């Protein structure tokens, strides 16, 4: 099987060198064009350009002429794309892809590298309990996860034992840091008698925070 | 650069139904000499890399089930599925493979139809812990609604407020096929303490009126 | 090889 091995995530500091790697295996590296393809957060795909590893010839999209540098290491059968002067505008998933032989469509893809451009320092989250200030058969409780970097955080409720009625929302960019929230919906007769705690794991800061939701005084 | 247009960008489906997704291009993809159209189709699912379905407009990639069918000519192309299966719930985008630079459509997302459902709205004041640090985030969850289209507006003491609103949406629920949304108004404690009345307002197909949750700081 | 089966030969390396 053809394999294109890309790292999961790279964090690159502004005005610094984004060198993205695509390790090829299971085929003759020097025979076929390798493209790079950009996917901004839910924005659809942009072809950056392609390189022939036999000699390192690069044909770029005109859009990426002053932005993308493509190279090749034949001895590690690896393709590199380098982004010059990267900004938050260039934060995206970058795929490498192989032409279906000599045909200009993509049978084989890498898993893509999530590239975050940012000057933010590793910061653990602040976790705020969201408790109700009204009676119904169900009650919704929450956790606000604010000012962490980088992605990702992992949110569970009661250490994974509450999973039904949970909505963990995708992170938003706030003040060059990440904010996120999670809601849990349980029967009213069961809270606060049976306790409800949100667990927020941030591996990059080697930090976990638990907040028990208690009724507002 | 050849421009690829896929409209509409989402379709709501029952399983077993035939769906047809459209792709237009700014220039004809027909080659007069071989009479072949240079368009590819792809399937993508969130957190996954794209998968080749169709090339030369109508040739299925081996391994692709025959319920997938590509058609059209010149500037107008369709990907059909004869019986949409659960595993077919994905994004699909076209790519002209006619001339460089290669170019893609913005995709059409295939979603599951279900009965209209009204959002469950909860508003939460700032916690004391955030306040002592000079921040005041007001959180609004609008949960388990359908369809996906929703507009949320914040009011402070009667006035609409736009600065410091950050919104986040879930993909369709695999269990109940609803959508959920989180809206957060972040103020300084200083601005939070100068106002009384905080309202979260939902415009959704399921109601003629705003769906509204508010609290007073007192 | 470097030739790519684009519909036209302009910038195809064919």
């Amino acid at each position: 099987q053809v394999q294109l091995q890309q790292p999961g995530a790279e964090l690159v500091r502004p005005g610094s060198s984004v060198k993205l790697s695509c390790r090829a295996s299971g085929y003759t590296f020097t025979s076929y064009w390798v493209s790079w393809v950009q996917q901004r957060p839910g924005q659809g795909l942009e072809w950056i350009g392609m390189i022939h590893p036999s000699d390192g010839e690069a044909r770029l999209n005109q859009k990426f002429k002053d932005k993308a540098t493509l190279t090749v290491d034949k001895s590690s059968t690896t393709v590199y794309m380098q982004l010059s002067s990267p900004t938050s505008e260039d934060s995206a998933v970058y795929y490498c892809a192989l032409f279906d032989g000599y045909y200009p469509w993509f049978a084989s893809w890498g898993q893509g590298t999530l590239v975050t451009v940012s000057a933010a320092k590793t910061t653990p989250p602040s976790v705020y309990p969201l408790a109700p200030g009204q009676t119904n058969s169900m009650v919704t409780l929450g956790c606000l996860v604010k000012g962490y970097f980088p992605e990702p955080v992992t949110v569970t409720w009661n250490s994974g034992s509450l999973s039904s009625g949970v909505h963990t929302f995708p992170a938003v960019l706030q003040s060059d840091l990440y904010t996120l929230s999670s809601s849990v919906t349980v029967p009213s007769s069961t809270w606060p008698s049976e306790t409800v705690t949100c667990n927020v794991a941030h591996p990059a800061s080697s930090t976990k925070v638990d907040k028990k939701i208690v009724p507002r005084d | 650069d050849i421009v690829m247009t896929q409209s509409p960008s989402s379709l709501a489906l029952s399983v077993g139904q035939k769906v047809t997704m459209n792709c237009k291009s700014s220039q004809s993809l027909l080659n007069s000499d071989n009479q072949k159209n240079y368009l590819a189709w792809y399937q993508q699912k969130p957190g996954q890399s794209p998968k080749l379905l169709i090339y030369f407009a109508s040739t299925r990639e081996s391994g692709v089930p025959d319920r997938f069918m590509g058609s059209g000519s010149g500037t107008d192309f369709n990907l059909s599925i004869s019986s949409v299966q659960p595993e077919d719930l994905a994004d699909y985008f076209c790519q002209q493979h006619y001339s460089p630079p290669l170019s893609f459509g913005a995709g059409t997302r295939l979603e599951l139809k279900r009965a209209d459902a009204a959002p469950t709205v909860s508003i939460f004041p700032p916690s004391s812990e955030q306040l002592t640090s000079g921040g005041a985030s007001v959180v609004c969850f609008l949960n388990n609604f359908y369809p996906k289209d929703i507009n949320v507006k914040w009011k402070i003491d009667g006035s609409e407020r736009q600065n410091g609103v950050l919104n986040s949406w879930t993909d369709q629920d695999s269990k109940d096929s609803t959508y959920s949304m989180s809206s957060t108004l972040t103020l300084t404690k200083d601005e939070y303490e100068r106002h009384n009345s905080y309202t979260c307002e939902a415009t959704h197909k399921t109601s003629t009126s705003p769906i509204v949750k508010s609290f007073n700081r007192n | 090889q470097k030739c790519v089966f684009f519909a036209e030969d302009v910038g195809s390396n064919c």
